[PDB]
């Protein structure tokens, strides 16, 4: 099967319709959430714009690559992605009009350069190198969180984000690969979420109170067993020889408190005493009766431990993994500043905080342990990931729009090529631009048309970046309201729409193969 | 859709009227579910199994739906269910109604973010005036007819017949003994039919109630150690072999004589490590038996799933079956064991009493199973209602008589505000007013008679139905002035939860 | 009966109307097409002309009702730009689709387009010079005029013939022609020639052997109904009350064939001298050979077959008594002309009347024996009288070719008309409306049709400058200098029946059968 002459643009475009259609009302707080269960048969609660992608069980080829191309968004912005989708098939419908009229698409894409870097001149000149104080800090937080979930939700989970990245600084990193830990708290209420400078430990050692406030934690991050498994061998596995399997069952036993002991020895090599601290976290569980013995002797023993905890806890905290006890001395070992063992449901979650190092900090989140635990789970990761932007630029930018008709002000009236070649295709560039504002405060009550004449005489009246107030469909200042995008997120939206663009529409046959 | 891509559920009509009308269905059922009824619902399971009941929790979880609005709201009926007792029945059929409301601002025109907003400016507003319709509250929890006057709502909730002599017995077995300050059995509470002796003549026995008949004699002594066991005991017969029908039987009598010697045994080294009492989750074998008469220990010739691990929690044993001479890691815990016939039947009674580890089982005799599977529905919600964590539960009217109550309040509220919220506001005191115009519909008159009065009495909070003929013509009942309670909190999460519910599956168009 | 209630019944009317203007679109130009057009019974006809191709023939739409009626009113009031009009409205119903398509009322469009007028009338104020009355002036609007709404061959026949003829008046005050309007086609060997002579030319002349051919201050004696009866200027039948009532009439009659010859001869011994001055006789009706001899031999140049049409203007022509009779009324009631002369070419004898006492009523001789070239050469002539006498009328002539249509949309930029952004909605729907007549040459010609248009706005904007588009190139260049210039009695006109019409479309929203 070919596609032909008009056929192989006209799927791409109109395609893109109904995907920036369906994908219109999931960015700002104005945009809604959405479900998906066509994607793998599962009540699941999805909002990014390129998680939906993922998820969803696309077979367009385009809404595959645009999958692909904001990938490399999502990877250093997050939120935006779903601003990407937006401004793909406003910028495809005016150009297709200009070939609906009759014009060669690679003029309209010559015409899509240099309208773009008079845009990126644009963004230096629209660039406000803001501090990167916690306040405004907040404001970046504000509406990445509220784009995905609630304003209340919002400004709680806001406590907790701004303080990490200010922790981070400390590290002197820009960027984001570690203090990310999203920790899950058994609730019924996901309103609370607690910030912990160190770890979250999720177990609470079967015979409890054994040392549950440690002011001086030497920690051994360890997977001893203490349950050992006793079997009889001939072949690998159980054999038919019962002379044979008998001798092997006599020193079975003497493994078990053969780990006991040496538990004893380690105890008096680090601390000495019982009034500093000595804290085993073992991934396996432990015998109740050592439980006992090693509650008496000042020990703490925290059993059945979480795999993914076990190389996190020897980054920030240390501790690093034996079959023994044997005698360590504290360099061998990690620290931590103070243990406490918290209780929220069935299960004891104990805290470890003040590290021998406080390079990861754990976001613990709580929740009703549903899917709305795991939509606040990727908004404040995608909270994360837009101040991750804040860290790496210099320039604060109020968005939401303010940017937006401010290029399309340059662009139409200022002909840069003047030359009427690559000004059809500016028409085509800035007339793309206006989508995200209009029809988010369109959908707010106040329709397109009352938005877009308020906000381009307000910025061409005073300069403020005026943006538009998505929860009263009429343009306010962004810079009080606090919708902000960094240097770093508009300059990929503005990158990975134009390259995604030009290649589809510079396409004449879809042919099948292979 | 226009292309190969985009699979999905939900749009335009779909979202708009296929999510709503999934909602719409699920509480179609549940119109008469709370308060009143008149309404029963027979469902044959995935079991195929015939059983009527009036608990939508059990209606529900039998029901499949592939639309994700309608499954998400029964999740969060769970959610009231889990900390408050019955108004698991309200959350589905007050956000229901709720959502056909929302349709009719989306057939004039109004954005889905106004429709959003506007309910969450109405839920906040009731409950600021919710605390202020406290009425009552259980000042003395040690009182019988305090405690039957706020449990004959819930039963009702279930049946209308049966709340009054049921809301007594549930305090005459004692939900009572809880001071409620961190009390509350989960477990040894559980609801034990005993077949026969018809369901008025269901009874009150406190402590953990075992069906299973009392073999042997009474336990040694009554502060006994528990062994729970999941089947120390076995019982003999086989069929042919690989070669049918073994060569002699001669070994067959081998294996015999050191069968018995082993349950000897077994009877020996429980009484030699001090339990004397034996839980044996199989049968019973003979050779067992007679030895357990001269060692005078306690019998049980079988048991289920669920009467081991309620052992393994109150007792605090441990369930594995002793191929060996079985020693004590079980650590008995009820210093009372007694032998009742209850319904005519050998009743092992467990019995220990704390002050916040106390035990107190609701006990029922009916003379059908299937008839009191469901009587037990009504007890069940009933004793989680009094999980409401405090003495004085701060008790609101019963019945429903705090929704007109509040529905006055919320559209004047909604009278007040500007904006499209400003309508959904108002339409939030028209979810009020549902479930009792859908009661009365079940009670025999029209709506309108109905709610003309209980808006035109006043702020009055006594003034509802109930089923009888008060209840139809004058629409006048004392379902607060009459033993007729509701508690705070119920009220609170079901309103609260339905909400967020309802705000929720509104956003969606995937 | 059935209803049509939504946004579809309006965009099942605004589909209907734009295919129409494609249609169209093949016209308008010397570089645009004629179009055939064939009638029922069948007639093959070639014109580019509006009015025309859409009164006469035309498929079911209900739009084609619509489109009738403001193309009259501009066919009424001008008489060009018929071509024009419709091309203006296809692009407003397309941009103001859009938003719509979007979703916006359908009077807030309509409110925008009235304030884009106003904004316009003003500017047609500034973009219009007086220019003069001199032929020379009237030269290139009229070769201008023509190729827009005929061939450009068709144009340069025409352009010394219909110049020369508006200018007869002596400052008489009117938009169109009215009699010298009139059209004598002529079998030829050409299909294609055109003679413009003054005076009224008949469209049959006489000979007989003994009849005069050239004749000076020529007496004319204006005639009618016929020798046979008497003292008539209408016929009549006869009377069949009785036999011999039907008999003693036609016995009379040739008595009467003697008698009204005998007043014509006797008068030219009179007025004419003896035969010193010239003396001609204008018949209606046929010439009975017995007078042709009595007056071919006195020296009359008598004539056969003139039209009632022919006789009023005869009256205009002569400026003096025109009559109906053959008889001896009085000798003041013959009107005067210097100079009667009778042509013949091909097959037919024309006779020309000239020395007119009023310049009002000239004659556009028209060859072609072919009907096809006949019809068309004839359909270039009407529209041509009337745009050059609008050119005329007007002391003020707009620079044409879409010059003012890049001129306007630039001087439409927006902020100027906000007062919430609705009527900002009606004019940028107006301006790019305004740029089909520079997008259909281009399309007509190469040079790519949008291609080109930013680039005359990109020279616009350079020093105001008026710039237009190439008719045969697609070219950019000034308006002026190459003098491509519109009629601004076409021009003023357009905004007016252009605006009222889309206003009436957004105002049906429902349909009814």
């Amino acid at each position: 099967e070919v596609a032909r002459a008009q056929a192989a643009l006209a799927v791409n475009i109109s395609a893109a319709r109904g995907l920036q259609d369906v994908l219109r009302t999931n960015l700002g707080p104005k945009g809604t959430m959405k479900m998906l269960v066509s994607g793998a048969g599962d009540i699941k609660l999805t909002k990014d714009g390129n998680v939906l992608l993922h998820e969803m069980q696309i077979q367009h080829p385009t809404a595959s690559l645009i999958a692909k191309v904001a990938t490399a968004q999502d990877d250093i912005t997050g939120d935006g992605t779903t601003s990407n989708v937006l401004i793909i098939g406003e910028l495809l419908k005016q150009a297709d009009l200009y070939i609906s009229e009759g014009l060669h698409p690679r003029i309209i894409t010559e015409g899509f350069e240099a309208a773009k870097e008079k845009a990126l001149q644009f963004l230096e000149e629209v660039k406000v190198s803001r501090e990167m104080d916690r306040e405004t800090l907040i404001d970046v937080a504000r509406t990445s969180l509220r784009t995905k979930v609630h304003a209340e939700l919002a400004d709680v989970l806001t406590e907790a984000v701004v303080d990490s990245i200010l922790a981070i600084k400390k590290q002197d990193e820009p960027i984001d690969l570690f203090m990310i830990e999203i920790m899950e708290m058994k609730h019924k209420s996901e309103t609370d979420t607690s910030l912990i400078r160190g770890l979250v430990l999720d177990h609470g050692a079967r015979h409890p109170d054994m040392k549950k406030r440690v002011e001086d934690a030497y920690i051994l991050t360890c997977n001893v067993s203490l349950e050992y498994e006793k079997t009889e061998v001939n072949s690998g596995f159980f054999y038919k020889s019962a002379e044979e399997r008998e001798k092997l069952v006599k020193a079975e036993r003497k493994f078990i408190e053969d780990r006991v002991k040496k538990i004893i020895e380690l105890k008096r090599k680090v601390c000495g005493d019982s009034d500093k601290g000595f804290v085993v976290i073992n991934q396996k569980g432990i015998d109740p009766f050592s439980l006992d013995a090693l509650s008496k002797e000042g020990i703490v023993a925290l059993r059945r431990a979480k795999r993914r905890n076990m190389e996190r806890l020897t980054l920030a905290c240390g501790g690093v993994a034996l079959n023994s006890f044997d005698d360590l001395s504290p360099d061998c070992l990690g620290h931590a500043g103070l243990v406490y063992e918290y209780t929220l449901g069935e299960e004891k979650f104990t805290f470890i905080e003040k590290c021998n190092n406080p390079r990861s900090v754990t976001l613990l989140i709580k929740g009703p342990n549903k899917h709305t635990l795991t939509q606040i789970k990727d908004a404040v990761r995608d909270g994360l990931r837009a101040v991750k932007n804040a860290i790496d630029d210099g320039c604060v930018v109020p968005g939401a729009g303010a940017v937006e008709v401010a290029m399309a002000e340059a662009l139409i009236k200022h002909k840069p090529s003047v030359k009427g070649r690559a000004q059809l295709g500016v028409q085509a560039f800035a007339d793309a631009l206006l989508i995200i504002p209009k029809v988010l405060a369109q959908n707010s009550g106040f329709d397109l048309q009352e938005t877009l004449v308020k906000i381009q005489a307000e910025h061409s009246e005073s300069g403020q970046l005026v943006g538009v107030d998505l929860n009263t469909g009429e343009p306010m200042v962004a810079a009080e309201v606090g919708v902000w995008d960094n240097y770093c997120v508009k300059k990929q939206l503005l990158h990975s729409c134009t390259v995604i663009a030009t290649n589809i529409l510079l396409v004449d046959e879809i042919m099948r193969a292979g | 859709m226009l292309k190969e891509g985009a699979k999905h559920f939900s749009g335009l009509e779909e979202a708009v009227y296929r999510n709503i009308q999934a909602c719409k269905e699920l509480a179609q059922t549940t119109r008469t579910a709370y308060g009143p009824n008149g309404m029963n619902k027979m469902v044959i399971n995935h079991l195929e199994k015939l059983f009527v009941t009036n608990d939508a929790a059990t209606i529900l979880r039998e029901l499949e739906v592939q639309h994700p609005a309608a499954k998400m709201i029964v999740m969060a009926s769970h959610m009231q269910e889990q900390e408050v007792g019955d108004g698991t029945n309200f959350v589905l059929v007050f956000a229901g109604a709720l959502l056909e409301l929302a349709e009719e601002l989306l057939r004039i025109g109004l954005s889905v973010s106004e429709v959003i907003e506007g309910y969450e400016i109405a839920c906040r507003k009731a409950h600021e005036i919710l605390p202020n319709l406290v009425c009552c509250s259980a000042k003395n929890l040690r009182d019988i007819d305090e405690v039957s006057s706020l449990l004959r709502t819930s039963i009702m909730s279930k049946q209308y017949g049966n709340e009054v002599f049921l809301a007594k017995l549930i305090a005459q077995a004692c939900v009572s003994i809880f001071p409620d300050s961190g009390h509350f059995n989960v477990d040894n509470i559980r609801v034990c039919k005993i077949l026969g002796s018809g369901i008025s003549s269901s009874s009150v026995l406190h402590g953990m109630v075992f069906k299973k008949e009392t073999e042997g004699d009474v336990t040694s002594v009554k502060d006994a150690k528990i062994a729970v066991y999941s089947c120390p005991f076995d019982g003999m017969i086989t069929e042919t072999k690989g070669t049918v029908l073994i060569k002699t039987a001669e070994e067959l009598m081998n294996f015999s004589k050191g069968e018995e010697n082993l349950m000897d045994a077994q009877v020996k080294a429980i009484a030699d490590t001090g339990a004397n009492v034996v839980v044996t989750g199989g049968k019973v074998a003979d050779m067992a038996l007679h030895y357990a008469n001269k060692y005078n220990i306690m019998l049980v010739r079988l048991n289920s799933k669920w009467d081991l691990r309620r052992l393994c929690k109150t007792v605090g044993a441990t369930a594995l079956p002793r191929l060996t001479p079985p020693v004590l890691e079980e650590m008995g815990h009820c210093d009372s064991v007694y032998l009742s016939e209850v319904g005519d039947t050998q009743v092992v009674v467990f019995k220990h009493e704390k002050e916040d580890g106390a035990i107190s089982t609701i006990v029922l005799r009916g003379s059908t199973d299937n008839l009191m599977d469901d009587i037990e529905r009504a007890v069940d919600d009933g004793v989680n209602t009094f999980k409401v964590l405090t003495r004085d539960k701060r008790l609101v009217p019963g019945g429903g008589a705090t929704e007109i109550e509040l529905a006055k309040q919320i559209t004047s509220y909604g009278e007040t505000c500007p904006g499209l919220e400003q309508y959904a506001i108002k339409k939030f005191a028209e979810a009020f007013e549902a479930i009792p115009r859908a009661l009365a519909e079940n009670s025999g008159v029209k709506a309108n008679e109905v709610i003309s009065k209980l808006y035109a009495v006043h702020q009055e909070g006594n003034k509802n139905v109930g089923l009888d003929i008060e209840a139809e013509v004058p629409a006048v009942k004392d379902m607060l002035e009459a033993g007729i309670l509701d508690t705070y909190l119920g009220k609170y999460w079901a309103i609260k939860l339905a909400t967020n519910a309802a705000v929720t599956v509104l956003r969606v168009d995937q």
